[PDB]
């Protein structure tokens, strides 16, 4: 929305080094252990009785990797994040019935995960900019709900 | 409502900050206002430069609090009844503010404690502040 | 926490509510969703139509939960104990939304109760429904 | 805001049948009465201590007028709130110290209030609009906000 380009190289630097293979995973994974209440949208992935349960499956972390990539998709259009996530966001809705508040505890979730894998790199004013940008497409994810 | 498993996790993760809640304290809060600066018209009469030391004195305070409610894991409203006193009638802060800050709470502890931030304990740790977040708004009305 | 005045007026408001209760729930169910369309992600299998029976009905279910949430003003965790069971791990309606229909109840009662709608009563009726609101989404963890 | 065509006549012409000084300052009224946190920025205007003595307060009518004056002409700018409510933004913040928070509180009670005044002719579409309207104001004297 209001990304500065210092924030918009900031953010795209990082985002060089993660694993979107494995930091879906961790972050839906975590999701999912956090706020069990998200876990109703996947009662058929199976076993997601216990944190290993979760973490571990391998449905859980196919699922992870799909979502982390849409969003990786988002990071390379910024700034048309909102049309990005146009037909993600109507199947969100018409679809899965996901109510939109889910999206911004993903994106929460997320900002621990980059947090818990790049330590001190992870600095506040790159938290600042990862901030704007799960905002900004958790917004974007809402925008056709109606 | 903490679970026992609840408590020791957050027992054990606390325990192991141990000594640098100060500093974490501190460091929280500047993710805080650097991620969402309405929270800053909270402290009007700040100096909130980097490295402020009105910041990190402020920080100490605050992890201070925590490690204490974390002493009285069992007693909170009541261990906190003074500091709840405090935000509903002389601060007045809005509730929203507190899980902006227990996210930062949660962000930076993930970027101190790697081996101990796992699920379980993520999970954990989001219950407490939660609660911790709820005595200190119990008395908002 | 409600005040002996709030209870008061509470009583006194939907006192007047009487009989239209159930077409009031109604009237803001309408409301909330038109207003705050994300409210209808946990209504997929209503027809959410104007006037739709799925509405009416589930407006009559609302308001008399209402009801006995006024004549148990004193003991509301005990009367709606089946209430948040049913949202904490049933329905799994997220808190934010009970904010909404909350608006929405004291929209409808403020366009239909003029001489009742008090500054006075609008603050009990605020603090009750936030009361209640409370009571149904504190079984959540 | 995103706001139909035929949303946008709705919200225009019920507006047209307020009483500016009437609406204003019982809007603002009831924002002191019903959230009394608020009112720790209007210790200035003396007694606050009672609904009636709220309701009562000349300068708290007096300030009323002055908010509703300031929406009223926004209204007329439903394409540039942001632009409106720059100037007015800056103020709340750097000057007033108000959390974004309160606009969102008032927004409700104006809405509680136009209920409360038209009955019947505040309709469930017609209250989807304003709603809109008091959403986009508060969002854009945020904006400015740092
Ligand atoms: C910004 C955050 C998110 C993004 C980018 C995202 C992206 C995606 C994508 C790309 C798909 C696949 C579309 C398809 O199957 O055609 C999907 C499916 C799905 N999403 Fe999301 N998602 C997000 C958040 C969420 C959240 C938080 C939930 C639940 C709390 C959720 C629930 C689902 C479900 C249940 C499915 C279908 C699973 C299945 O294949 O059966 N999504 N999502
Ligand atoms: C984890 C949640 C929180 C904890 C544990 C906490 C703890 C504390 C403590 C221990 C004090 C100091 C009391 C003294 O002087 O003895 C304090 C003061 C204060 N708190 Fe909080 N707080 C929390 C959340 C917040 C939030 C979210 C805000 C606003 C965004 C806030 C705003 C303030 C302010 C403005 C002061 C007074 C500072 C001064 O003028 O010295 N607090 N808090
Ligand atoms: C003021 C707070 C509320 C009260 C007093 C209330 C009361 C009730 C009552 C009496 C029922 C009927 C359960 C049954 O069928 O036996 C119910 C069910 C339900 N509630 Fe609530 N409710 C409140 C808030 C909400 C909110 C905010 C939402 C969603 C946004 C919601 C979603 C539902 C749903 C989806 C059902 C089941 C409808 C069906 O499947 O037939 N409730 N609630
Ligand atoms: C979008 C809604 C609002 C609008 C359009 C608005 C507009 C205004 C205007 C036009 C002024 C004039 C003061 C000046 O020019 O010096 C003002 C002052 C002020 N506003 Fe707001 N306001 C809004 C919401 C609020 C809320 C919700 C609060 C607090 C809960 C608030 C607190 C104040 C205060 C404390 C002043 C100072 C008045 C004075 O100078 O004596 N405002 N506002």
């Amino acid at each position: 929305v209001h990304l500065t380009p210092e924030e918009k190289s900031a953010v795209t630097a990082l985002w060089g080094k993660v694993n979107v293979d494995e930091v879906g995973g961790e972050a839906l994974g975590r999701l999912l252990v956090v706020y069990p209440w998200t876990q109703r949208f996947f009662e058929s992935f199976g076993d997601l009785s216990t944190p290993d349960a979760v973490m571990g499956n391998p449905k859980v972390k196919a699922h992870g990797k799909k979502v982390l990539g849409a969003f990786s998709d988002g990071l390379a259009h910024l700034d048309n994040l909102k049309g990005t996530f146009a037909t993600l966001s109507e199947l969100h809705c018409d679809k899965l019935h996901v109510d939109p508040e889910n999206f911004r505890l993903l994106g929460n979730v997320l900002v621990c995960v980059l947090a818990h894998h790049f330590g001190k790199e992870f600095t506040p004013p790159v938290q600042a900019a990862y901030q704007k940008v799960v905002a900004g497409v958790a917004n974007a994810l809402a925008h056709k709900y109606h | 409502m903490l679970s026992p498993a609840d408590k020791t996790n957050v027992k054990a993760a606390w325990g192991k900050v141990g000594a640098h809640a100060g500093e974490y304290g501190a460091e929280a809060l500047e993710r805080m206002f650097l991620s969402f600066p309405t929270t800053k018209t909270y402290f009007p009469h700040f100096d909130l430069s980097h490295g402020s030391a009105q910041v990190k004195g402020h920080g100490k305070k605050v992890a201070d609090a925590l490690t204490n409610a974390v002493a009285h894991v069992d007693d909170m409203p009541n261990a906190l009844s003074a500091l709840s006193d405090l935000h509903a009638h002389k601060l007045r802060v809005d509730p929203v503010n507190f899980k902006l800050l227990s996210h930062c709470l949660l962000v930076t502890l993930a970027a101190h404690l790697p081996a101990e931030f796992t699920p379980a304990v993520h999970a954990s740790l989001d219950k407490f502040l939660a609660s911790v977040s709820t005595v200190l708004t119990s008395k908002f009305r």
